[PDB]
Protein backbone atom coordinates (compact mmCIF):
# COMPACT_ATOMS: atom_id res chain seq x y z
CA UNK A 1 0.00 0.00 0.00
CA UNK A 2 0.83 3.69 -0.34
CA UNK A 3 1.38 5.89 2.70
CA UNK A 4 -1.17 8.38 4.02
CA UNK A 5 -0.38 11.98 3.06
CA UNK A 6 2.26 13.32 5.50
CA UNK A 7 0.60 14.43 8.75
CA UNK A 8 -2.64 12.52 7.94
CA UNK A 9 -4.12 9.09 8.79
CA UNK A 10 -6.56 8.69 5.87
CA UNK A 11 -7.97 10.39 2.77
CA UNK A 12 -11.55 11.61 2.33
CA UNK A 13 -12.89 11.61 -1.22
CA UNK A 14 -15.43 14.42 -1.25
CA UNK A 15 -17.89 14.44 -4.15
CA UNK A 16 -17.61 17.69 -6.27
CA UNK A 17 -20.03 16.93 -9.19
CA UNK A 18 -22.75 14.49 -8.07
CA UNK A 19 -24.82 16.33 -5.52
CA UNK A 20 -26.35 13.09 -4.15
CA UNK A 21 -23.16 11.05 -3.59
CA UNK A 22 -21.81 10.53 -0.09
CA UNK A 23 -18.14 10.49 0.84
CA UNK A 24 -15.65 7.69 0.29
CA UNK A 25 -12.58 7.10 2.47
CA UNK A 26 -9.18 5.45 2.18
CA UNK A 27 -6.93 4.04 4.91
CA UNK A 28 -3.37 2.86 4.35
CA UNK A 29 -3.06 0.59 7.40
CA UNK A 30 -5.27 -2.52 7.72
CA UNK A 31 -5.26 -2.07 11.51
CA UNK A 32 -7.41 1.08 11.09
CA UNK A 33 -10.56 -0.93 10.32
CA UNK A 34 -12.47 -3.68 12.07
CA UNK A 35 -15.14 -5.71 10.19
CA UNK A 36 -17.98 -5.35 12.75
CA UNK A 37 -20.93 -6.73 10.79
CA UNK A 38 -21.26 -9.19 7.93
CA UNK A 39 -24.44 -8.48 5.97
CA UNK A 40 -25.87 -11.08 3.57
CA UNK A 41 -28.39 -9.72 1.06
CA UNK A 42 -29.83 -9.65 -2.42
CA UNK A 43 -30.40 -6.56 -4.52
CA UNK A 44 -34.13 -6.24 -5.36
CA UNK A 45 -35.50 -5.76 -8.88
CA UNK A 46 -37.46 -2.46 -9.07
CA UNK A 47 -41.22 -2.92 -9.61
CA UNK B 1 -10.40 -17.14 16.14
CA UNK B 2 -13.39 -15.53 14.42
CA UNK B 3 -16.92 -16.40 15.40
CA UNK B 4 -20.04 -15.07 13.72
CA UNK B 5 -23.09 -14.35 15.86
CA UNK B 6 -26.45 -14.11 14.09
CA UNK B 7 -28.54 -11.10 15.05
CA UNK B 8 -32.29 -11.55 15.36
CA UNK B 9 -34.38 -9.26 13.13
CA UNK B 10 -36.13 -8.19 16.39
CA UNK B 11 -32.80 -6.91 17.81
CA UNK B 12 -32.43 -3.12 17.72
CA UNK B 13 -28.82 -3.70 16.58
CA UNK B 14 -30.06 -5.64 13.52
CA UNK B 15 -32.57 -2.90 12.82
CA UNK B 16 -30.11 0.02 13.03
CA UNK B 17 -27.60 -1.76 10.74
CA UNK B 18 -30.35 -2.63 8.22
CA UNK B 19 -31.53 1.00 8.26
CA UNK B 20 -28.00 2.26 7.45
CA UNK B 21 -27.77 -0.28 4.62
CA UNK B 22 -31.14 0.62 3.06
CA UNK B 23 -31.07 4.39 3.63
CA UNK B 24 -27.68 4.89 1.92
CA UNK B 25 -28.65 3.38 -1.44
CA UNK B 26 -28.30 5.85 -4.31
CA UNK B 27 -28.32 5.84 -8.08
CA UNK B 28 -24.92 5.45 -9.74
CA UNK B 29 -23.49 7.27 -12.75
CA UNK B 30 -22.99 3.92 -14.53
CA UNK B 31 -26.76 3.26 -14.69
CA UNK B 32 -26.24 0.05 -12.68
CA UNK B 33 -23.42 -1.42 -14.81
CA UNK B 34 -21.11 -2.36 -11.90
CA UNK B 35 -23.54 -3.08 -9.05
CA UNK B 36 -26.90 -3.78 -10.69
CA UNK B 37 -30.21 -1.94 -10.95
CA UNK B 38 -31.97 -1.56 -7.59
CA UNK B 39 -33.41 0.90 -5.08
CA UNK B 40 -33.29 -1.36 -2.01
CA UNK B 41 -32.08 -4.72 -0.69
CA UNK B 42 -33.55 -7.90 0.70
CA UNK B 43 -31.52 -8.36 3.87
CA UNK B 44 -31.09 -12.08 4.50
CA UNK B 45 -28.78 -12.12 7.53
CA UNK B 46 -26.74 -9.79 9.73
CA UNK B 47 -23.91 -11.31 11.76
CA UNK B 48 -21.63 -9.78 14.37
CA UNK B 49 -17.97 -10.60 13.66
CA UNK B 50 -16.13 -11.44 16.89
CA UNK B 51 -12.35 -11.86 16.97
CA UNK B 52 -10.46 -10.74 20.08
CA UNK B 53 -7.00 -10.60 18.45
CA UNK B 54 -8.29 -8.53 15.49
CA UNK B 55 -10.29 -6.26 17.83
CA UNK B 56 -7.18 -5.62 19.97
CA UNK B 57 -5.14 -4.89 16.82
CA UNK B 58 -7.79 -2.31 15.90
CA UNK B 59 -7.99 -0.64 19.33
CA UNK B 60 -4.19 -0.52 19.62
CA UNK B 61 -3.93 1.42 16.35
CA UNK B 62 -6.96 3.55 17.28
CA UNK B 63 -5.20 4.72 20.44
CA UNK B 64 -2.05 5.55 18.45
CA UNK B 65 -4.09 7.67 16.04
CA UNK B 66 -6.13 9.34 18.79
CA UNK B 67 -2.96 10.35 20.64
CA UNK B 68 -1.63 11.92 17.41
CA UNK B 69 -4.91 13.84 16.91
CA UNK B 70 -5.89 15.56 20.18
CA UNK B 71 -7.54 12.40 21.58
CA UNK B 72 -9.82 12.09 18.55
CA UNK B 73 -9.85 8.85 16.55
CA UNK B 74 -12.47 10.26 14.16
CA UNK B 75 -14.11 6.85 14.07
CA UNK B 76 -16.84 6.10 11.50
CA UNK B 77 -19.04 3.17 10.53
CA UNK B 78 -18.56 2.57 6.80
CA UNK B 79 -19.33 -0.05 4.15
CA UNK B 80 -16.82 -2.28 2.40
CA UNK B 81 -17.54 -4.59 -0.53
CA UNK B 82 -14.91 -7.05 -1.64
CA UNK B 83 -14.37 -10.49 -3.11
CA UNK B 84 -12.05 -11.12 -0.09
CA UNK B 85 -14.77 -10.78 2.60
CA UNK B 86 -14.02 -14.32 3.93
CA UNK B 87 -10.29 -13.60 4.28
CA UNK B 88 -11.01 -10.22 5.93
CA UNK B 89 -13.29 -11.54 8.67
CA UNK B 90 -10.81 -14.31 9.61
CA UNK B 91 -7.42 -12.61 9.17
CA UNK B 92 -8.18 -8.86 9.23
CA UNK B 93 -7.65 -6.14 6.66
CA UNK B 94 -4.15 -5.91 5.10
CA UNK B 95 -2.33 -4.88 1.86
CA UNK B 96 -3.96 -7.77 -0.10
CA UNK B 97 -7.37 -6.06 0.37
CA UNK B 98 -6.22 -2.69 -1.01
CA UNK B 99 -7.42 -1.12 -4.26
CA UNK B 100 -4.13 -0.75 -6.10
CA UNK B 101 -5.54 1.46 -8.90
CA UNK B 102 -7.76 3.62 -6.69
CA UNK B 103 -8.06 7.35 -7.41
CA UNK B 104 -6.58 8.18 -3.99
CA UNK B 105 -3.72 5.67 -4.28
CA UNK B 106 -3.24 2.09 -3.17
CA UNK B 107 -5.18 1.77 0.07
CA UNK B 108 -8.31 0.16 1.49
CA UNK B 109 -11.48 1.91 0.36
CA UNK B 110 -14.74 2.40 2.27
CA UNK B 111 -18.04 4.10 1.42
CA UNK B 112 -20.86 5.91 3.19
CA UNK B 113 -23.22 4.71 0.42
CA UNK B 114 -23.86 0.97 0.78
CA UNK B 115 -24.66 0.92 -2.95
CA UNK B 116 -21.12 2.19 -3.71
CA UNK B 117 -19.57 -0.75 -1.82
CA UNK B 118 -22.09 -3.06 -3.58
CA UNK B 119 -20.28 -2.26 -6.86
CA UNK B 120 -17.16 -4.10 -5.55
CA UNK B 121 -18.69 -7.33 -4.17
CA UNK B 122 -17.83 -9.21 -7.38
CA UNK B 123 -14.58 -7.30 -8.02
CA UNK B 124 -13.51 -3.93 -9.39
CA UNK B 125 -16.34 -2.48 -11.48
CA UNK B 126 -18.39 -5.56 -10.59
CA UNK B 127 -15.90 -7.89 -12.36
CA UNK B 128 -17.89 -10.40 -14.44
CA UNK B 129 -20.79 -10.42 -11.96
CA UNK B 130 -22.01 -13.30 -9.82
CA UNK B 131 -20.07 -16.62 -10.09
CA UNK B 132 -23.19 -18.65 -11.01
CA UNK B 133 -24.88 -16.49 -13.71
CA UNK B 134 -22.09 -13.99 -14.70
CA UNK B 135 -24.56 -11.19 -14.00
CA UNK B 136 -23.51 -7.94 -12.29
CA UNK B 137 -27.24 -7.25 -11.71
CA UNK B 138 -28.09 -10.73 -10.39
CA UNK B 139 -31.24 -10.69 -8.25
CA UNK B 140 -30.87 -14.36 -7.23
CA UNK B 141 -27.34 -14.81 -5.84
CA UNK B 142 -26.55 -13.87 -2.23
CA UNK B 143 -24.13 -10.99 -1.80
CA UNK B 144 -22.16 -9.94 1.25
CA UNK B 145 -20.97 -6.54 2.50
CA UNK B 146 -19.03 -5.56 5.61
CA UNK B 147 -20.15 -2.68 7.84
CA UNK B 148 -16.89 -1.66 9.45
CA UNK B 149 -15.56 0.47 12.28
CA UNK B 150 -12.91 2.72 10.69
CA UNK B 151 -10.42 5.09 12.31
CA UNK B 152 -9.88 8.12 10.06
CA UNK B 153 -7.83 10.32 12.38
CA UNK B 154 -6.75 13.48 10.60
CA UNK B 155 -8.14 12.93 7.11
CA UNK B 156 -6.79 14.62 3.98
CA UNK B 157 -9.73 16.22 2.13
CA UNK B 158 -9.70 15.59 -1.61
CA UNK B 159 -12.37 17.40 -3.61
CA UNK B 160 -13.13 15.16 -6.65
CA UNK B 161 -15.65 14.33 -9.38
N1 LIG C 1 -11.78 -1.48 -5.33
C1 LIG C 1 -11.71 -2.50 -4.46
C2 LIG C 1 -10.80 -3.54 -4.73
C3 LIG C 1 -10.70 -4.63 -3.88
C4 LIG C 1 -11.50 -4.69 -2.75
C5 LIG C 1 -12.40 -3.66 -2.48
C6 LIG C 1 -12.57 -2.55 -3.34
C7 LIG C 1 -13.46 -1.50 -2.97
N2 LIG C 1 -13.32 -0.26 -3.48
C8 LIG C 1 -14.14 0.76 -3.11
C9 LIG C 1 -13.93 2.01 -3.68
C10 LIG C 1 -14.73 3.08 -3.31
C11 LIG C 1 -15.73 2.92 -2.35
C12 LIG C 1 -15.94 1.67 -1.77
C13 LIG C 1 -15.13 0.59 -2.13
C14 LIG C 1 -15.31 -0.69 -1.59
O1 LIG C 1 -16.17 -0.97 -0.76
N3 LIG C 1 -14.47 -1.71 -2.01
ZN1 LIG D 1 -26.33 -15.03 -9.90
Amino acid sequence: MAHSPPGHHSVTGRPSVNGLALAEYVIYRGEQAYPEYLITYQIMRPE
Amino acid sequence: GTILIDLSPDDKEFQSVEEEMQSTVREHRDGGHAGGIFNRYNILKIQKVCNKKLWERYTHRRKEVSEENHNHANERMLFHGSPFVNAIIHKGFDERHAYIGGMFGAGIYFAENSSKSNQYVYGIGGGTGCPVHKDRSCYICHRQLLFCRVTLGKSFLQFSA
